[PDB]
């Protein structure tokens, strides 16, 4: 009806290849995720697995409509005609997002030009675990994630009050370990390209004791 | 949205009755139509359902052969037919289709079937 | 406004531009600075002879077609840009399995310059191969490199070199091994000779020493362990015929 | 063929106190399970569709509470219209209504 | 030449259609009568907790955009015009890698009836996690879940339901039980509605009950058990003047028990609890050493 | 010239071409005969309970909108216009993990004739399942599949069958497995019956023979010889208390 | 303005062009010239019966279509320009999983000469088949074959053919053997026509004769297999006043050369017949067994 003229009107005259206020000021993003289980923390690669719902949301002066209808809502169709920021995890040795059925992505844009930018990641995250103590150590390893290619004078990252939310933490598939907390973190690294604004999640994880108990001891 | 059903019958032991469910407001394509008995103080009761996109029909174990339901698109109605009926089948026979959680939300006003002589 | 000057300029340089061909199709060639930012040395395999690196793999070049001066601040597109501008062929010869990796977008850097220099940056991970001389293992020092060589291009096209020539790569006293050491690294610039041209080449080749403290508790100790518990043999007196033969043997069979 | 035993089968009780109906499903059946209210002369209306979601028209002292097998249809502030029979029926399987319970007054 | 009329409807048909809106966006909430049909349940790897399970995904609501009126009722049309059009995104709440086959050409279908009832079938191989409590190991049961809901649309906007009586909308093939080592019992579906941070969305649930077969188990560590200590109680018959046979016996029987529970221990997921086949062995551990130790008091 | 005349053909023929539309779309059934050359048959995994086999997997219809009558030659076209073309949704019931080869383009062949009919070829490697009875193992002769079902078209729609009907499939005489033995093969035609219609399929099925060989050289004959060896322990004189004692625990234990 | 003189030949180059028709497609045959320049031979599988190998596949034909006259001779283009002109289909007849490289861009080169004469260069990993008879392990010598042809044109519109001298076709390099247990000898290449259900195709053969290493198999099985025989042996020395003794030699040997026949194997693929090192293990086991028969007689 007529959100087919909302949508037609907001993508004439759009490049996705300029981040909204190119030249004025940085784009700031709020960052959310959803952590549903934090997977295997197998020592021998240094790794742990992790299944979150991560949410971006920007503003984007570009996509302001004025109707009746205050949000809109749509599926993975229109994500590739807007701008999206470049967020990667640094730690990451291995990450894939979800396609089956469809995929798994939800675009929000409301009235004022509030994005919201959704999407379900899978991301065999790195931490070098110091194996001392074994097996009555504790770790406690991160989660990192930046833009790419935009340095801290074009995005910046930035959590909410409540942005980090464990799920049931029964069903989650960590055998030796145990979930005790977590904690977020905001710094900047420098790189060859620029100045960065990277962000981190710490698990918390305690290594119950049990299995070795009755393999070897 | 309403449903309409048939009058009341009064007929003789012995022979075929055919109640009619006229559907307003709605397609029946869309939903099943489940047909109800009710004895006078008594719990309900199933007869059977039909599809009316395809005409699978089901039906209660002891109401196979004795009822059988056909549809009719262009009028949009359910019909149940009583092949053999005895004197004891003395019931109120609703017409529902199903609603949202496979529940029957809306009903019919029932045709109170009367057998005597 | 700043976003419709920066639209129009960018609308101005990918207009009329053709990917056939390399920047100076005609004169000399281009020039491509190539930088490396080594995040880890994850498996060092020595039954599959290969090793796993992930890397910030940045190369820089000067395209004078996308050259503007209207604006004075440097332009960072999106990177599906790319796919429309000119890049390498750089490809890296012993490798077996590499990807880009692809979340949440494809990670890789298109940021362009007002002057014409052109910044093309990707995260790769390769599993590049190099054959190991077990001959003293395990008190051995294995030379693994990884070969960086332009395909399509001869000499005569394009140049490789590195951008600072001993600060191209870093991050590598911050790479912990679990059982070698990274000893150092050399950066060599060579052209390499094939049937159809002469191609540039660099490479990187680390010198990883092996470590002993796993070997030494794990299978030096119990041999002489079990040694002695074949020398303690002796002390037994020699009509005891059941004992001797038994201590000796499973000494053997260990 | 699951079977619904419905407790229980007549209470009689005041104005303005709380009372409560049981359906226990003999077999599994999710959440599909529907409370009906018959008023005399008229035919049934679907109070409760699923467990524990009140119908379009249905007022608020109306309450499910489902499980496998157990479920309860909760009334609170108990008005004078509210004297009418109360079927639970299942459809996991084909349609089982139970027996009603003939709400009084007293 | 009923190509070129097919063509004309077909053209009409998208003709003016927008696939990022769904059916019915001002005045109705889409209605996806979905249903499934398991061709073969996968192994269940106790290892990763996981299952795979083989299955033709049939979706089903209503598009009143894609209504036309020519000489067939039903158009069974190729799996690229589903590309075109609007259809929903289900994803699976806990499916860790599901592949959609492409074996030779998309393993999808569309049929677009002459009233605008829409259907669209994909087979899929879902590799879903399946919580397990191993506390009664190897004589456990497990009922592992498979929950699919809607990916960007609440529950306003979109609810699901069964297409048949929800008894009856999850069928298993017969022949289609890749289970070596489990035994499926039965299915069981439900719905429900689950909160979250972005809104309230409607999630089917279906269990499959399952039952682990003992008969590997008994006859790698129970027989091997139960021998080890029979072998050990027959050092008490040998006469005590042999000291090293009984010496022999004891100090081998302890050794097999060790190898033994090791053994056992392996096969299992790295748990922080003792199941009972742990159990079982602990007792026969105890009943080798104090063979052992009666024969050193004598 | 010729090039200009098969040039001009080719695109009369695929222009104003629906590709969404089966051919006789208002009509019968098109048939579709299938043809398979097994080029191997790689490994038979009882873990897994699967087995790969790489085929020529060959199918030909008739579309009467392909048809020319100016040039008399069979026309082979460049494999990517098999993606103008419309071919059948053809799917393998029971695989679990296949591929046509891509290199160093992507194995397939379009080959059409001036009447309209069309042949059309791919190079596959299906991971079929195969559920084994091993109860007579390693005594034992397998037998499993290889379904080819018709995924979107119904029996009203689309007509399996082999070509030849017993010369369909071949190389089957020349397959070497290094444990089973093919004993024999049948092809068979069937109209399978799901909820949404009745679908045509073809079924290749072998016979395995599995050879006892390796099994009579790894595991009976240590066995055996274990027996045997434990057969010495009556020689020995019973007043020997260790050494029978020896015997029978190494014997048990091996 | 030199960019844009080279467009318009490129472009001027491509119009008009179809690439779904081979040059000369009703006049001629086209004639494939190739090359092989192998730069890793990889690792051989026993188990697998495979090989890797890691090529730089050049071919070159001739295009009429293609002529330009220009101020270079010939254009180095880029790999993408590949896939806008006809290509040969070349594929491995005996290739299980080969991958054609495209790190970081696709590896691959075109230079288009001025008299239409094209050269078209791929860099990629072919995993080729090589049955092998190992009834001479671990002494075998086996000749791994590399066989590419066409596929969809028959010996009537495509034939190949190798651009030097036979002989001097595919060259392997210097370092480039990725070879733990195998010696590669040399390479033997050849030409032939074979007939599929199709048609009659060019098929260009390349033999790889290998020769296995005996050191690690010696180490591993042979010096253990004579240190065991001979420690069988030690036992006649021995008194014939002490059972326990030998009776433990013997018991110990026996199940030490049991445990050495089964590791060993393990090693290899499971054929079924009998290789070179299993009747080394056999007599050697026959050895063993006749000292402890002996024994027993004594
Ligand atoms: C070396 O060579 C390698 C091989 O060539 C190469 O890898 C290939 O890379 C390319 C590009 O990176 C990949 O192509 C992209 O894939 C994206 C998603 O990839 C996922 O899915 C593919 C399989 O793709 C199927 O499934 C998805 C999801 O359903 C579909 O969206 C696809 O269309 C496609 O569907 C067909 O196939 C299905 C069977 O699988 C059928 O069921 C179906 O019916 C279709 O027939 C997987 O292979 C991927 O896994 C691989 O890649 C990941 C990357 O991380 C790896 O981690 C992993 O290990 C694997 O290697 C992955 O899972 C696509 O989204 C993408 O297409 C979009 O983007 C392009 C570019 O922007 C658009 O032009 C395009 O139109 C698409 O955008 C539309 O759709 C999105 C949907 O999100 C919209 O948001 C968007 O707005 C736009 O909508 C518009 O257009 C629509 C029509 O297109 C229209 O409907 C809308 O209305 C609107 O108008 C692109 O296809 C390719 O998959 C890789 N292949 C392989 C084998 O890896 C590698 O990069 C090379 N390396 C180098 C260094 O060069
Ligand atoms: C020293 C190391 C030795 C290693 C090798 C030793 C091997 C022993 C060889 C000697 C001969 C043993 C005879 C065993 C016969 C075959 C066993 C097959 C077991 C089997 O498959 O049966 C399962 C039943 O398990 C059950 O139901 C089991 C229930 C109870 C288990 C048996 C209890 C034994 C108690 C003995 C007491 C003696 C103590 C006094 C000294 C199958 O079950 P399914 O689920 O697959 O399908 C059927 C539904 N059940
Ligand atoms: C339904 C059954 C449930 C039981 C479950 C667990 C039980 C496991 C152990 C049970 C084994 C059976 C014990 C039967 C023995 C009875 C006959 C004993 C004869 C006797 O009286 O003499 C004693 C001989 O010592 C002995 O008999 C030696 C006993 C050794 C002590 C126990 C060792 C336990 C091992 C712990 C380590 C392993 C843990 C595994 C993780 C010493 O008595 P005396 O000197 O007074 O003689 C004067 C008495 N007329
Ligand atoms: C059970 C417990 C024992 C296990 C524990 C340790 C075992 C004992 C080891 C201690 C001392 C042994 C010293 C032996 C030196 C190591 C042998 C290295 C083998 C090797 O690399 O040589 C291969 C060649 O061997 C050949 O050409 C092989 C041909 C002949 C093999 C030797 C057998 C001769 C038979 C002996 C007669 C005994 C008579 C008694 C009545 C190399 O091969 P390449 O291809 O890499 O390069 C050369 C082309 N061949
Ligand atoms: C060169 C080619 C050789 C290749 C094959 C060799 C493998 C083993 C052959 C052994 C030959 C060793 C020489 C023995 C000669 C000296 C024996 C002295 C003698 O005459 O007495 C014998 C004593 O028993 C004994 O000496 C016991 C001998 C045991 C008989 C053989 C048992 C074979 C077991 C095979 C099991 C596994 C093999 C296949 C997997 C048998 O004579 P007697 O007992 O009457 O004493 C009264 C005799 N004056
Ligand atoms: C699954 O199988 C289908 C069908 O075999 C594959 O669809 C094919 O995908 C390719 C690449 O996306 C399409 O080629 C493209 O054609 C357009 C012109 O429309 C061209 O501009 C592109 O550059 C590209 O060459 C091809 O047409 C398409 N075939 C059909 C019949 O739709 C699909 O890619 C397969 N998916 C996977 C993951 O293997
Ligand atoms: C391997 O196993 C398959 C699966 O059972 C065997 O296929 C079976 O083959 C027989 C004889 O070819 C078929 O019998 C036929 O039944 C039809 C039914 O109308 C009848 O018309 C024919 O005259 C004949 O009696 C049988 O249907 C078929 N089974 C299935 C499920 O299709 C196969 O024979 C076995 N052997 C080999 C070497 O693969
Ligand atoms: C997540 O990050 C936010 C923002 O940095 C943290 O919120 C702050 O929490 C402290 C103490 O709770 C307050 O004093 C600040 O006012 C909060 N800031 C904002 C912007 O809300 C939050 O604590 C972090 N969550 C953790 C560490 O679990
Ligand atoms: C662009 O990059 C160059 C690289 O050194 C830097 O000097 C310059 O300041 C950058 N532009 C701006 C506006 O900062
Ligand atoms: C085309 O193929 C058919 C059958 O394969 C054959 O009979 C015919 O001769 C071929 N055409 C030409 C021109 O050879």
């Amino acid at each position: 009806g007529d959100v087919t003229v909302i949508l037609n009107n907001l993508l004439e005259g759009y490049d996705n290849k300029l981040r909204p206020d190119i030249g004025v000021k940085p784009t700031l993003i709020h960052t959310d995720m959803y952590v549903n289980s934090i997977g295997p923390v197998n020592a021998i690669n240094m790794e742990y697995t992790i299944d979150i719902f991560f949410a971006q949301t920007w503003y984007d002066r570009r996509l302001k409509f004025n109707s009746t209808i205050k949000v809109l809502r749509l599926n993975s169709n229109m994500v590739g005609k807007i701008w999206i920021p470049d967020t990667f995890f640094r730690n990451s040795k291995k990450a894939d997002a979800h396609w089956i059925t469809t995929p798994n992505r939800m675009l929000r844009i409301w009235n004022d030009g509030r994005v919201l930018y959704t999407l379900r990641l899978t991301i065999d995250a790195e931490c070098q675990l110091q194996l001392h103590n074994f097996p009555m150590d504790e770790h406690s390893c991160p989660l990192e994630f930046s833009s790419y290619g935009y340095p801290r004078e074009e995005i910046v990252y930035q959590w909410k009050r409540s942005s980090v939310e464990v799920g049931d933490t029964r069903s989650w598939r960590l055998y030796q370990f145990s979930f005790v907390g977590l904690r977020n973190t905001t710094e900047v690294v420098k790189t060859t390209s620029g100045d960065y604004v990277v962000m981190s999640v710490y698990f918390d994880l305690s290594r119950r004791m049990g299995y070795f108990t009755i393999q070897t001891y | 949205v309403q449903l309409q059903q048939s009058g009341a019958e009064l007929v003789k032991p012995g022979a075929s009755v055919k109640l009619s469910c006229t559907a307003s407001g709605f397609n029946i394509k869309d939903t099943y139509m489940y047909w109800v008995k009710q004895r006078p103080e008594q719990g309900l009761e199933w007869i059977g359902r039909i599809d009316p996109a395809n005409g699978d029909t089901k039906y209660d174990p002891k109401f196979q052969g004795k009822a059988t339901i056909t549809t009719d698109t262009f009028s949009n109605t359910a019909y149940l037919q009583l092949s053999s009926l005895t004197s004891e089948d003395t019931a109120v026979y609703y017409c529902a289709r199903k609603g949202l959680r496979w529940a029957m939300d809306y009903w019919g006003q029932g045709t109170s079937v009367t057998v005597s002589t | 406004s700043n976003m419709s000057l920066v639209k129009e300029t960018v609308d101005r340089l990918l207009k009329g531009y053709d990917i056939r061909l390399r920047p100076d199709f005609g004169g000399p060639p281009v020039a491509v600075g190539m930088n490396i930012d080594i995040a880890s040395i994850d498996m060092v395999s020595e039954v599959n002879m290969d090793y796993t690196l992930t890397m910030y793999f940045q190369q820089a070049w000067r395209d004078k077609r996308l050259s503007y001066n209207v604006i004075p601040l440097n332009l960072t597109l999106d990177n599906r840009v790319a796919d429309q501008l000119w890049v390498p062929d750089t490809y890296f010869l012993n490798d077996k399995k590499s990807f880009v990796h692809g979340v949440t977008v494809k990670n890789r850097m298109i940021r362009l310059h007002p002057d014409g220099t052109v910044l093309y940056g990707l995260r790769i991970t390769t599993t590049a191969a190099c054959m190991m001389d077990l001959r003293r293992y395990p008190l051995d020092e294995q030379n693994c490199t990884l070969e960086i060589e332009s395909y399509g291009y001869t000499t005569d096209d394009i140049e490789f070199y590195w951008r600072g020539d001993d600060n191209a790569v870093t991050g590598v006293t911050k790479i912990e091994l679990p059982q070698f050491s990274i000893v150092d690294y050399k950066l060599i610039t060579k052209k390499v000779v094939f049937s159809t041209g002469s191609y540039p080449r660099l490479s990187l080749s680390f010198k990883l020493k092996r470590n002993i403290g796993y070997f030494i508790l794990q299978t030096y100790m119990p041999s002489i362990l079990i040694t002695i518990l074949s020398w303690v043999s002796f002390w037994i007196n020699y009509d005891a015929s059941a004992a001797r033969v038994a201590l000796g043997i499973t000494t053997v069979l260990t | 063929n699951i079977v619904m035993t419905q407790s229980p089968k007549s209470m009689s009780m005041s104005v303005g106190e709380r009372v409560t109906l049981s359906c226990k499903a003999s077999e599994y059946v999710g959440t599909y399970v529907s409370w009906y209210q018959q008023k005399p002369e008229q035919s049934p209306k679907l109070l409760i569709y699923g467990a524990s979601n009140r119908y379009t028209g249905v007022p608020d002292r109306f309450t499910g509470s489902g499980s496998a097998t157990d479920f309860t249809l909760t009334i609170g502030s108990v008005q004078a219209e509210d004297l009418a029979d109360y079927h639970c029926g299942q459809s996991y399987s084909y349609p089982t209504f139970g027996a009603g319970t003939k709400l009084e007054l007293k | 030449d009923n190509t070129t009329v097919f063509t004309r409807i077909l053209d009409r048909l998208l003709d003016g259609y927008d696939n990022r809106l769904r059916p019915g966006l001002g005045e109705r909430v889409t209605e996806v009568k979905t249903d499934i049909f398991v061709t073969s349940f996968g192994p269940v790897s106790d290892h990763d907790m996981e299952y795979t399970i083989d299955v033709f995904f049939r979706q089903s609501w209503k598009d009143e955009r894609l209504k036309f009126k020519g000489p067939m009722t039903v158009l069974r049309l190729n799996n690229l015009m589903a590309s075109k059009i609007w259809t929903p995104d289900t994803f699976f709440h806990n499916g860790k890698k599901s592949v959609a086959h492409n074996m030779t050409m998309p393993n999808k279908l569309l049929r677009i009836t002459e009233d605008g009832t829409l259907l669209y079938t994909m087979r899929l191989t879902v590799r879903a996690e399946c919580p397990m409590h191993l506390e009664d190991f190897p004589m456990d049961a497990h009922a592992c879940p498979l929950k699919f809901g809607s990916y960007a649309y609440t529950r306003a906007e979109v609810v699901y339901e069964w297409t048949r009586e929800p008894a009856r909308s999850v069928v298993v093939a017969e022949d289609g039980s890749r289970l070596n080592q489990y035994d499926l019992l039965g299915q069981t579906v439900d719905s429900g509605i689950v909160q979250s941070s972005t809104g309230e969305y409607v999630v089917m649930t279906t269990h499959f009950h399952l039952k682990r077969k003992i008969g590997y188990f008994v006859i790698q560590t129970y027989l091997p058990c139960i021998m080890t200590v029979i072998l050990s109680q027959v050092s008490f018959w040998l006469n005590r003047e042999s000291v090293p046979a009984r010496t022999v016996f004891g100090v081998t029987t302890v050794l097999t028990m060790t190898t033994l529970s090791i053994s056992a221990r392996n096969s299992l997921p790295k748990v922080a609890y003792a199941t009972a086949m742990d159990w079982f062995i602990a007792v026969c551990y105890a009943f080798v050493f104090s063979a052992l130790i009666e024969f050193a008091t004598v």
